[PDB]
């Protein structure tokens, strides 16, 4: 360990254009490796990682039609929530949850999640003591007495403990050591212009995996901790990813300035400069 | 409640004139998930732009890579251009081979 | 393997 579960599920309705697209996506430690995708003539549940096809016809006839159950009982809520609302019929409306399980070194729960948000919003969310739930609004109190009355809590604490536990396990052993993948950041500073007696000197990272990264720039030991300027880490899309910080510095003075980059893949972390060409 | 795209236009790999690489449109912060993403050479629309599945974030917002393969030159002008709900119009930001 | 989930 540690490992995790985790299901990403998306429900948007289109009145007029057809029926709400619905989909459940699953991550064995932040990797995909399943997907059911509504939008389609005879949807299924699909491997989407090639180690994943291990698992035989009657498991992805299972999960399809528990995935087609779900979907339908996400219709209905969809309308559920007009009601809750005083919305209109017409527009186009968004379920989300996020639920899963991680899961220790021990094989231990660590962490169960199960929340809702609808329209991008915070709707519910079942608390960390795994029995109670918290109401974003009014019309989630609605949902949050109907789940208490039913002991909707019970049945997730026992899926998070026992059922997302057992299956990531029973994954892992078809799948893991992939999911420990690394991959290093290499990196390069480039020198870039700028009006009267100052340049800019960016510190580029490639091609690292996970996305998880730090840059830093130090002039003569100490971090700047200001006007340093970064862009959010971003896909190369061939699953890595890159990130890059600069800082603005006198001309003539390039040498005085050092990037450092933090990553778990690295032996120890990278520091490097500004090397002009001869 | 409506979520404003942020975009990122940025090639694959460090560009060299002449050299074939892929131009990525990276759109992330927008809610709700319909979107259109365009990807432009000196104005004009480019034709094969590929999309990668939508997927959404911790504070519920949707992200997406959109990505055409291209070969740099000292001239050419490449752009991404983005029409999303939460926007009067569609919002253009240009490729800067330096960023 | 994703959770049965129960209406709002
Ligand atoms: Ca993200």
């Amino acid at each position: 360990g540690p490992h995790s579960l985790r299901y990403f599920v998306t429900a948007v309705s289109r009145p007029g254009l057809g029926e709400p697209r619905y989909m459940e996506v699953g991550y064995v430690d932040d990797t995909e490796f399943v997907r059911f995708d509504s939008d389609a003539e005879n949807p299924r549940y699909e491997p989407r990682a090639r180690w994943m096809e291990q698992e035989g016809p009657e498991y992805w006839e299972r999960e399809t039609q528990k995935a087609k159950g779900n979907e339908q009982s996400f219709r209905v809520d969809l309308r559920t929530l007009l009601g809750y609302y005083n919305q209109s019929k017409g527009g186009s409306h968004t379920i989300q949850v996020i639920s899963g399980c991680e899961v220790g070194s021990d094989g231990r729960l660590l962490r169960g999640y199960q929340q809702y948000a609808y329209d991008g919003c915070d709707y519910i969310a079942l608390n960390e003591d795994l029995k109670t739930w918290t109401a974003a609004d009014m019309a989630a109190l609605i949902t949050k007495h109907k789940w208490e009355q039913a002991g909707e809590a019970e049945r997730l604490r026992a899926y998070l403990e026992g059922t997302c536990v057992e299956w990531l396990r029973r994954y892992l052993k078809n799948g893991n050591a992939t999911l420990l993948r690394t991959d290093s950041p290499k990196a390069h500073v480039t020198h870039h212009s700028r009006p009267e007696d100052k340049v800019t000197l960016r510190c580029w990272a490639l091609g690292f995996y996970p996305a998880d990264i730090t840059l830093t720039w130090q002039l003569n030991g100490e971090e700047l901790i200001q006007d340093m300027e970064l862009v959010e880490t971003r896909p190369a899309g061939d699953g890595t990813f890159q990130k890059w910080a600069s800082v603005v510095v006198p001309l003539g003075k390039e040498q005085y300035y050092t990037c450092h980059v933090y990553h778990q893949g690295l032996p120890e972390p990278l520091t490097l400069r500004w090397e002009p060409p001869p | 409640i409506q979520k404003t795209p942020q975009i990122q236009v940025y090639s694959r790999h460090p560009p060299e004139n002449g050299k074939p690489n892929i131009l990525n449109c990276y759109v992330t912060q927008f809610h709700p998930p319909h979107i259109e993403i365009q990807m432009l050479k000196n104005g004009k629309k480019i034709p094969k732009v590929e999309m990668s599945d939508m997927s959404f974030s911790k504070d519920w917002s949707f992200y997406i890579l959109a990505h055409t393969e291209f070969t740099p030159t000292e001239t050419d002008t490449y752009a991404c251009r983005v029409k999303h709900d939460s926007m009067a119009e569609p919002k253009t930001v240009y490729w800067d081979r330096d960023m | 393997s994703i959770i049965n989930f129960e209406k709002l």
